[PDB]
């Protein structure tokens, strides 16, 4: 369904939702694709009425291991429509998703809801750059911890090389023995070696001139 | 008058200053002349009222 | 090992204010009507999402039987005790407030790894048994001094002080945001900063603007705040002050009006003078005394500087001395410009009338002139403010400072 | 003749000028600040969780054993014993806070190990001795035994080739060669005071001997001696001068003994009374009956004038090492210490810099070395030039030491 959303990216006409969702009227594990082509056409604007239906339908329900992928992907589409009102909703995005999910969540927060910060900005600033090791130095190893170590990986999804080496190398020191090297010894050094990619060429952040997109989005959002 | 007489025949309460609250209907109170205490709240009072 | 105790398992709690400091039209425009309604949209949705969060929870197990009997295993009036020694046969010794010491056991689910003589514990009444251990143990006098709100506007609020704005940024903001420059020369950033000068110049503003735009936490100390009467209560609060700052974030501490905390350390005849003088002599010890400091910055401010203790002025403790002189005929224009931002200004006025003609007056004088001239418009039934308001206002504010200094001897 | 307010004229003001967006923009800001509150009490996620272990190990204990350790287990107290009498217990026992009882031994004791002055577990009902205890160790001297090396080598205390030489004689040399003092017939001094201007290097010499000691070293926090209760600070002195006698040759470092007593006066009938009791208890366990033997005392102060002549007597403080300012050869060595580990030009000279700091300390020299690199970050450089240091001297010294002598200088060239 992702190539469907890429073939219909960036128009708030809401005909594409009438096209796609009535085309794959089906069982709910195929209606996982309902939220894809809905909001892939909804790259960036103020359409807050969509952002409430991006919450209120599949909010929590506690959902004993049936549609937990869909509430992650509904949260995946909360990540965009946030990265270009030019910081007006970015402070509101980090205020909500810091409190609501990683605080009073479950599978939505503690597995997947850090990829917002791996999608919102790639500039780096110590508000969110220090809020992620609040949930990373606390690895919370009881889960399949490569969920939280996936949130380790694209915590370093901020380009423009920085002083962030203090975090990654010191977590790589505790990450050699503990946070076992069978699984993520590729990953921590993937995070280490990506910030200093070259010296230069860090513009991967979908904003040209002042604010226009330049997609861009079709090449990142698959990852 | 009999209802007034029965309620007065009852042991008095203690006064104690709340330092700050714990979670789930618990606070942290030194009374006056003792150590601190973690106690439970009644029905009519709340955590947000503290 | 190499990473012993992994440094106290402790996160940091910064501020929660500055939700959206972008109200930049600064006038009655529809943008600020549009911008604030967007803020209304996100906070109502944050309300309704967490309202749905406590609503649609059909999960009840309530302890899976483990903590529920444990919450009934412990007594309901939970009390507070103090360790003296540790007899590790699951039967230790404690001490109460009066000093009644009891050979209590350890009723379980407590790891014997974070309990030290001095750490306060949780006890029972019927058997006085150790149930839990009390954490964070802060005396509620230092938690009052913990700022949660960014009070005023950013560096663009004050009216031009840029040579000394760049000084304080070199020691507070720049080492925390970008400490890659300092490792290339191995130079540690400066620690202590004195703000001194005549009153009414901008000392209190420069701390509030730093406390607005920051990332670490913030502590304010109002002068005679650490002064008590119990002869040891004075220096004991200073230890807990730097203890809280060290245990939390790599943060800064602002102690204002330190002219009531130091004067040249002389010895004299009064006995209450010494518990004053002793508390102020161990602040010297906690600051730059024995081994280490941590990442704690100290900002201090007075009006007079020559009446201080020379033990505090020396480098190692304070590395920056910053003068705040009375303004000029150039940056004074920026003072009048900012304090006349959102007032209806008639086109008859010239700002350079009162600036050039009189060359003596502080920045706090200029705010009083702008408020007084606005009162003169309502005094004669007006909205706009003309030159005649500022003619009467520049008089009425300045008549609080005496006539002069000597007659025409000099020429 | 100036009055301009009447209730009808109030209604003129708040309708003239933006009647459309005045309240329309205001109550939006008002109820959002109400909504800042109503989010906070709706969260309520304070969560001061402590005391609990990981909930995967205590499951065996809190099944029956915790209920088995409520009623059979005892809430017995510890006490102290005065003495005993023959053929019977007749045990006389105090609490020092409660009363003094005369009680019996229980069945679970051996009647031999009920020696006098012993902490013993005492019943709550009939107050019988059950379990004897190991003796009490003092809890706060354990807090101030340093058990830690601060990393300062003697190669960082440059400019003090002779003050270290005096200090090497007292501390280090009897602990490693206790022969030549006896084999000539002399005794080493046991107390050294350090005095002089601030920022001169008092703490460095104390910090560097904690590195190379191979012995017991005790930092003493000075204001722990001052307490709230009467006589409590004098008891803290005693426990310090008992355990030093147990082990051999432990070092005790006081610091800023100006605070813990400088003068003994009484004219207004009162004042620093409790401070004097702690201070005089320090004296009688320093000299008097029962000399201490191998206990070395180091003190340091900034204001040596205001100290008690009872401490100025040799026999308590024997060597008066003072710190002065380095003349020129000291300072040229100090610049090479504090600027060797920084990116500089490899051709600059330091003797020209030591000229321009005539009356300066080791702290002021290091502040020049840190400030000169800060000028390199004002520009965009990664190495320090000669003019970086020359502007730093004017920034540190000349910005505060002189302002009349530099522009109006023409009396001296
Ligand atoms: N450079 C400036 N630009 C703008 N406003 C200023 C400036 N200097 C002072 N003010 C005004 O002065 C007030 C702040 O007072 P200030 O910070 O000078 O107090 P202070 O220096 O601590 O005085 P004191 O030393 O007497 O306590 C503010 O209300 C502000 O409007
Ligand atoms: N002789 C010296 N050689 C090298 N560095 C010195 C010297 N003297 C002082 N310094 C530097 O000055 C700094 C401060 O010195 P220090 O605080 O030890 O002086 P102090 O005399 O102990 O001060 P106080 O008298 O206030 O206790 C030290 O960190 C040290 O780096
Ligand atoms: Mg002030
Ligand atoms: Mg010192």
């Amino acid at each position: 369904p992702l190539g469907l959303g890429l073939n219909h990216l960036g128009k708030g006409e809401a005909i594409e939702a009438i096209l796609a969702a009535l085309e794959v009227v089906s069982e709910p594990f195929r209606s996982f694709a309902n939220t894809l082509v809905d909001v892939c056409a909804y790259a960036g604007s103020g359409n807050v009425l969509k952002v409430q239906q991006l919450l209120h339908i599949c909010s929590e329900h506690f959902d004993s291991k049936e549609k937990e992928e869909d509430k992650d992907k509904k949260e995946k589409k909360d990540k965009d429509k946030k990265e270009a009102p030019a910081d007006m909703g970015a402070h509101q995005g980090v205020a909500v998703l810091g409190i609501a999910l990683i605080a009073m969540g479950e599978e939505i927060g503690a597995e997947m809801a850090l990829r917002t910060f791996g999608h919102l900005l790639r500039y780096g600033e110590p508000t969110l750059r220090r809020a992620v090791p609040l949930a990373l130095a606390l690895i919370s190893v009881s889960n399949p911890r490569l969920n939280i170590l996936d949130t380790l990986s694209k915590f370093s999804h901020d380009a423009d090389p920085e002083v962030s080496y203090n975090s990654i190398f010191a977590m790589g020191m505790v990450g050699s023995g503990t946070n076992n090297a069978r699984l993520a010894a590729m990953l921590r050094q993937l995070a280490q070696y990506h910030a200093k990619d070259p010296n230069n060429l860090f513009m991967v952040r979908l904003a040209q001139g002042l604010t226009h997109l330049g997609k861009g989005t079709l090449t990142l959002c698959p990852y | 008058l009999r209802e007034e007489l029965q309620l007065l025949q009852e042991q008095g309460s203690y006064v104690g200053e709340v330092v700050r609250a714990m979670d789930k209907k618990k606070v942290l109170v030194k009374v006056h002349p003792e150590g601190k205490f973690v106690v439970d709240v009644d029905k009519n009072i709340d955590i947000n009222d503290v | 090992p190499t990473r012993v105790g992994k440094k106290k398992k402790k996160t940091k709690g910064p501020d929660a204010a500055s939700k959206l400091p972008l109200v930049t039209p600064h006038t009655q425009c529809r943008l600020k009507l549009l911008k604030l309604e967007r803020i209304k949209d996100y906070l109502l949705m944050e309300e309704e999402f967490i309202r749905n969060q406590e609503q649609m929870k059909p999960l009840e197990e309530k302890q899976e039987e483990e903590r529920s009997k444990v919450d009934d295993l412990r007594g309901t009036p939970m009390s507070v005790g103090t360790l003296e020694e540790i007899i590790d046969d699951n039967h230790a010794i404690v001490s109460t407030s009066v000093g009644s010491e009891h050979y209590v056991s350890i009723l379980s689910f407590v790891d014997k790894d974070l309990l030290e003589p001095g750490c306060s514990v949780l006890l029972n009444h019927k058997v006085h048994a150790v149930i839990g251990v009390l954490m964070d143990d802060t005396d509620p006098l230092v938690t009052v001094m913990k700022v949660e709100k960014a009070p005023q506007e950013t560096y663009a609020d004050i009216g031009g002080l840029d040579n000394q704005i760049q000084e304080i940024k070199e020691s507070v903001e720049l080492p925390l945001t970008h400490p890659e420059y300092y490792e290339e020369m191995g130079i540690k950033p400066p620690k202590g900063v004195i703000l001194y000068g005549p009153p009414g110049t901008g000392k209190t503003l420069l701390a509030k603007a730093v406390a607005n735009q920051t990332s670490a936490t913030f502590l304010r100390v109002v002068g005679s705040e650490l002064i008590q009467k119990y002869l040891g209560d004075g220096p004991k609060l200073v230890r807990e002050l730097f203890r809280v700052a060290e245990e939390h974030a790599p943060s800064i501490v602002f102690i204002d009006e330190i002219d009531a905390i130091g004067t040249k350390r002389y010895d004299s005849n009064s006995g209450g003078e010494r518990e004053i003088q002793r508390t102020m002599l161990e602040l010297l010890n906690q600051l730059d005394g024995f081994d280490s400091r941590g990442d704690v910055k100290v900002i201090m401010a007075t009006n007079r500087i020559e009446t201080l203790d020379p033990a505090l002025i020396r480098p190692g403790r304070i590395d920056r001395k910053i003068e705040f002189p009375l303004p000029d005929e150039k940056t004074k224009k920026r003072i009048f410009q900012i304090h006349t931002s959102r007032m209806t200004l008639a086109d008859d006025v010239t700002l350079d009338d009162l600036i050039m003609a009189k060359d003596d007056l502080s920045g706090a004088d200029i705010k009083a002139i702008c408020t007084e001239a606005g009162l003169m418009a309502l005094r004669e039934r007006r909205m706009k403010v003309t030159n005649e308001d500022f003619k009467k206002s520049k008089e009425n504010v300045l008549y609080k400072k005496q006539e002069g200094t000597p007659e025409g001897l000099y020429l | 003749p100036i009055r301009a307010l009447d209730e009808g004229d109030i209604a003129l003001l708040k309708t003239y000028g933006q009647s459309t967006y005045s309240r329309q923009i205001k109550q939006v800001e008002d109820d959002i600040q109400q909504l800042l509150k109503k989010i906070n009490e709706l969260t309520g996620i304070k969560e001061s969780d402590t005391g609990l272990a990981p909930p995967a190990l205590w499951d065996l204990a809190a099944d029956k054993q915790t209920l088995q350790s409520e009623q059979p287990l005892q809430v017995a107290r510890c006490t102290k014993i005065i003495n005993a009498d023959s053929e019977d217990p007749k045990y006389i026992i105090n609490v020092k806070q409660f009363a003094k009882f005369v009680v019996d031994l229980s069945d679970q004791v051996a009647p031999t190990d009920i020696e006098e002055g012993m902490r013993v577990g005492v019943d709550r009902n009939k107050y019988q001795i059950h379990i004897p205890l190991p003796p009490k160790i003092d809890p706060t001297v354990t807090m101030m035994q340093v058990e830690e090396k601060p990393d300062v080598t003697y190669s960082d205390v440059g400019g003090c080739k002779e003050q270290i030489e005096k200090l090497r004689e007292v501390v280090e040399t009897p602990l490693l060669h206790p022969e030549r003092f006896v084999n000539l017939g002399i005794e080493p001094p046991k107390g050294v005071l350090l005095f002089g201007p601030p920022g001169t290097g008092k703490t460095l010499c104390a910090r560097a001997v904690a590195n190379r000691t191979d012995a017991c070293f005790i930092r003493v926090i000075g204001s722990e001696l001052v307490q709230k209760y009467v006589g409590e600070g004098a008891r803290m002195v005693r426990e310090l001068f008992e355990m030093a006698r147990t082990k051999k040759a432990c070092l005790i470092f006081f610091d800023e003994i100006d605070a813990i007593g400088g003068a003994r006066f009484d004219d207004g009938a009162g004042g620093d009374n409790e401070v004097q009791r702690t201070m005089l208890e320090l004296i009688n366990q320093l000299d008097g009956f029962d000399p201490r033997g191998n206990i070395k005392v180091l003190m340091a102060t900034n204001r040596p004038d205001t100290l008690d002549p009872a401490l100025m007597r040799p026999g308590r403080l024997d060597r008066k090492i003072e710190f002065s300012l380095p003349d020129l050869e000291g300072r040229t060595h100090i610049f090479k210490i504090h600027a060797r580990s920084m990116s500089v030009e490899r051709d600059i000279r330091f003797e020209l810099l030591a000229r321009l700091c005539p009356n300066s300390t080791g702290a002021e020299i290091r502040s020049v070395c840190t400030e000169a690199g800060m000028f390199a970050i004002r520009a965009r450089r990664k190495i320090a030039t000669e003019k970086d240091f020359l502007e730093a001297v004017n920034k540190v010294i000349k910005s505060y030491a002189k302002f009349s002598a530099t522009p109006r200088y023409m009396t001296y060239n």
